[PDB]
RNA sequence: UUGACCUCAAAUCAGGUAGGAGUACCCGCUGAACUUAAGCAUAUCAAUAAGCGGAGGAAAAGAAACCAACCGGGAUUGCCUUAGUAACGGCGAGUGAAGCGGCAAAAGCUCAAAUUUGAAAUCUGGUACCUUCGGUGCCCGAGUUGUAAUUUGGAGAGGGCA
RNA sequence: UCUUUGUAAAGUGCCUUCGAAGAGUCGAGUUGUUUGGGAAUGCAGCUCUAAGUGGGUGGUAAAUUCCAUCUAAAGCUAAAU
RNA sequence: UGACAUUGUGAAGAGACAUAGAGGGCUACCUUUAUAGUUUCU
């Protein structure tokens, strides 16, 4: 991570003595907590899925993951959200099959 | 700790329970008055998050506003204007349905101050909001410095001046490069960068 | 219209600029008002140095990389290494900045030294004392100036080894430009047996 | 049903909280005690009261402290307690949907409680509480999966029932 | 034969509050055209005038879902500058910011989301007393569908040392 | 000035566990308006509509071996203007 | 006029995705069978 000590190149910049400052707590925002995981599991167990997720599950089972990703991209925002949603539906069907 | 459960459940807008509740509650609100007093918030967690506290001087008002575009309120067709301004139908109001909801609520309850508002329901014709208001003259708010800031005259009709959350969002009041036109105020910025500044010794 | 050989000038005066004309007639009066406000605030805070102690920081970009200037406040790490809590530093006149980090040991030492100097050079009156005033000074900035760190000696020994420092720049630029293509070639050669 | 509701509310009424007059009496007696003997504020016995408050009781269920939890059915926003049977099933605390948030409010000396809970009991009625919990669990905690599969509603008005009755009668009358 | 809750009412009920004025400046909505383009329709004028709503002595903004790409700065706001520039534009007429840099001024923070559960510890009002911008007895009420203390991301949360 | 409501509120040289953080909201599309913001700067209407090492941004539209930087959808705040 | 939303609950026929059997001397649009990812109107 050290700079090369010249003005042009891949790690250009002055060669200084780094410090790696103490991480801020605000950088811990994406971290899952036991409280929120417990609440979310209980809430999903008491609420249940939505029509587009039901369609996604049946699409994964019958048509396939590529078509599921296409429809999830259409429903949700983007490809990253579609990927996360289709993988989540894969988790759901895995849990359903196991028990 | 039921508020966490309430909020997580509310996020699941498309579940069977929430669809059923949405149907029945939207019918009930449609059958009630356009602006009416709500005895309690239907989303206590949302109200507390937005600043409502279950104490005397805090009130909740339910309001519904018509959805859709803002049709230009002038036929006669006689604008003698340019084709760029000729459009009538697909024009959009620059303030949110939330903003007009709380403006109507504040005009109705002009003795209170609009603290906040949130979305509760919607159908094709209407959107439904609940407005949290505070009484600046109740002593339970005038004392107890946690909320007496709103009893100062500078907060008269925050909903009208666009100082609520929806108002600031619509005004564009945000930090960053994407809001260079609207950070300190659109018109203030325009005036500052269209002023001709002349010093005694001309620079 | 357009006429003889002249530069093309863009005088943006097609709006109602005459309404938005701000000629600064109040420059002298406002300087007097600013000095009066400074004096009045000094009289109000009569023992205090009229401003907070600021840290030394580096200017961000590559154009001002060389300069060292005055920042907003000291890092929580800096005030900890000096030996104070953030709240007490704020209360005895040290500007504290939470969001600024120190990834740099040199700047860390410079600001810790500034904090130690300030602590040595100030006196905190007790809450129940005789208030031994000490002829208040008016500028922590003027009594703790920012000095540019000395990077090198005036004379040294020539250490030449034969790379000309231009071939080095050219090669470093070349590796930066072609690294992705080289990684491509390496990955393709590993993939195709 | 009414009988077990009566037994449960009798047990809870025996476990009813302390009134304001009793609270003032207790505070004055503790003031006298710490004045004369300088007691460590523990001369008063440990209280045995029914825990109320939705957040308090939900936290108690989360902590598994609650022996038994009564959930009203009249809460105007159902989402306040609609997750409570699931929480009680998850944490293995017996729950009973009871009739009357006003009844629970009278139980806890208010107008409306929407939830009540016992976390600790006295030995003199621990057996009664266990007997009550057996039947309450028989109704609610073990039939939870069936109750979560069972769909309600869908009942039509009197005239509509009569109309479908007439149609079915004239259809199967051949 | 009775007592509650929920919601919704009524009263010349107890006490309050809102409206209107002014509007130079301030916060928004709405919104043109004359004009320029040597015509003209996009553009320009102009995110202006007129119209509407809402404040104060200032308002607004404000302690980063920022700027950056550096050896990194560090709430906001103004001035100098960036700069008539990067960009936009029948790429025509025209329009057109921002980071850095210097300075003025500088100030920080708090709610929701946590069980006080060995004690709603909170608060309006009525009635008494007094040192009355209020403070103390008592009473009713609000409030557990959550009022106090505790923590606000910089952090912060059943304990123990010199 | 009458006096401290004599168990009144604050830090590390060692952490037994953690660390709740805002949803018709981000985000996507489309429409209109607006911006210097240009495969779309902000705003608004409609449709869809999330997630937890997640989410936003990184000024050219689209999987990533890695980055960097903040922490939104709640709120108050004098001075320089 | 279409699509989507408002918008929630049940019924016969028309297109592919026959893995196969009815036709005319290295072979035409071609009526028709299991209908367990699908269709809107009469």
């Amino acid at each position: 991570t050290v700079k090369t000590g010249i003005a042009i190149g891949l790690n250009k910049g002055k060669k200084v003595t780094s410090m790696t400052p103490a991480p801020k707590i605000s950088y811990k925002k994406g971290a899952a907590s036991n409280r929120t995981k417990f609440v979310r599991s209980l809430v999903r167990e008491i609420a249940g899925l939505s029509p587009y997720e039901r369609r996604l599950i049946d699409l994964i089972r019958n048509s396939g993951e590529k078509r599921a990703r296409k429809v999830a991209k259409k429903r949700l925002g983007s490809f990253t959200r579609a990927k996360a949603k289709v993988e989540e539906m894969n988790n759901i069907i895995a849990a359903s099959r196991r028990h | 700790g039921a508020y966490k459960y309430l909020e997580e459940l509310q996020r699941k807008k498309q579940s069977d329970v929430l669809r059923f509740l949405q149907r029945v509650r939207v019918w009930e609100y449609r059958q009630k008055n356009v602006i009416h007093r709500a005895a309690r918030p239907t989303r206590p967690d949302k109200a507390r998050r937005l600043g409502y506290k279950a104490k005397q001087g805090f009130v909740i008002y339910r309001v519904r506003v018509r959805r859709g575009n803002r049709k230009r309120p002038v036929p006669k067709g006689a604008t003698y204007g340019k084709p760029t301004n000729q459009g009538v139908n697909e024009l959009k109001y620059q303030r949110s349905l939330r903003a007009t909801a709380e403006e109507r609520v504040g005009r109705r309850a002009a003795n209170l101050r609009v603290l906040n508002s949130y979305w509760v329901n919607q159908d094709s014709t209407y959107k439904y909001f609940e407005v949290i208001l505070v009484d600046p003259q109740h002593k339970a708010i005038r004392r107890d410095a946690r909320y007496n800031w709103i009893c100062d005259p500078v907060h008269k009709h925050r909903e009208a001046r666009g100082l609520t959350a929806t108002g600031k969002k619509s005004r564009g009041i945000n930090k960053g490069h994407k809001f260079n036109n609207t950070k300190a105020g659109r018109r203030k910025t325009w005036k500052r960068q269209n002023t001709l500044s002349l010093w005694r010794y001309r620079k | 219209a357009i006429s003889k050989n002249l530069p093309i000038l863009k005088n943006h005066f097609r709006k109602h600029w005459q309404e938005r004309v701000k000629v600064h007639f109040d420059q002298a009066g406002k300087k007097v008002s600013r000095r009066n406000a400074r004096a009045t605030r000094a009289a109000k805070i009569a023992p205090r140095p009229l401003d907070l102690l600021r840290p030394v920081v580096r200017a961000p970009t590559v154009k001002y990389n060389r300069k060292v200037r005055a920042g907003r406040g000291f890092t929580l790490a800096e005030v900890k290494a000096a030996g104070l809590t953030a709240a007490y530093a704020r209360t005895i006149g040290i500007a504290v900045d939470h969001r600024r980090q120190n990834r740099n040991q040199e700047i860390f030492d410079a600001n810790v030294q500034r904090l130690k100097e300030y602590q040595s050079k100030i006196i905190v009156f007790p809450r129940n004392g005789k208030a031994p005033e000490a002829e208040q000074v008016l500028s922590a900035a003027a009594t703790f100036p920012i000095a540019q760190p000395a990077t090198d000696v005036e004379a040294r020994a020539v250490q030449d080894n034969g790379e000309s420092a231009f071939r080095t720049l050219r090669l470093a630029r070349s590796e930066k430009k072609f690294r992705g293509i080289r990684e491509k070639r390496a990955r393709e050669k590993a993939e195709a047996e | 049903d009414r009988n077990t509701a009566a037994e449960t509310f009798k047990l809870f009424n025996k476990y009813r909280p302390e009134t304001a007059a009793e609270k003032k009496e207790r505070l004055t007696k503790e003031a006298a005690a710490v004045a004369e003997g300088k007691s460590k504020q523990d001369a008063s016995p440990k209280p045995y009261a029914v825990k109320y408050g939705l957040n308090h009781v939900v936290a108690l269920i989360e902590n598994k402290k609650a022996k038994l939890v009564l959930i009203a059915n009249d809460v105007d926003p159902i989402e306040l307690v609609v997750f409570l049977p699931a929480l009680c099933k998850k944490m293995g605390v017996p729950y009973a949907i009871v009739k009357g948030k006003a009844r629970l409010g009278t139980l806890v000396n208010q107008k409306t409680s929407a939830v009540a809970a016992l976390t600790e009991v006295r030995a003199e009625d621990e057996a009664a509480l266990a007997k009550l919990v057996s039947t309450i669990d028989a109704n609610f905690a073990d039939k939870y999966d069936e109750v979560k599969k069972h769909w309600g509603g869908g009942i039509l008005g009197n005239k509509a029932q009569a109309k479908m009755d007439k149609r079915a009668k004239n259809s199967d009358s051949a």
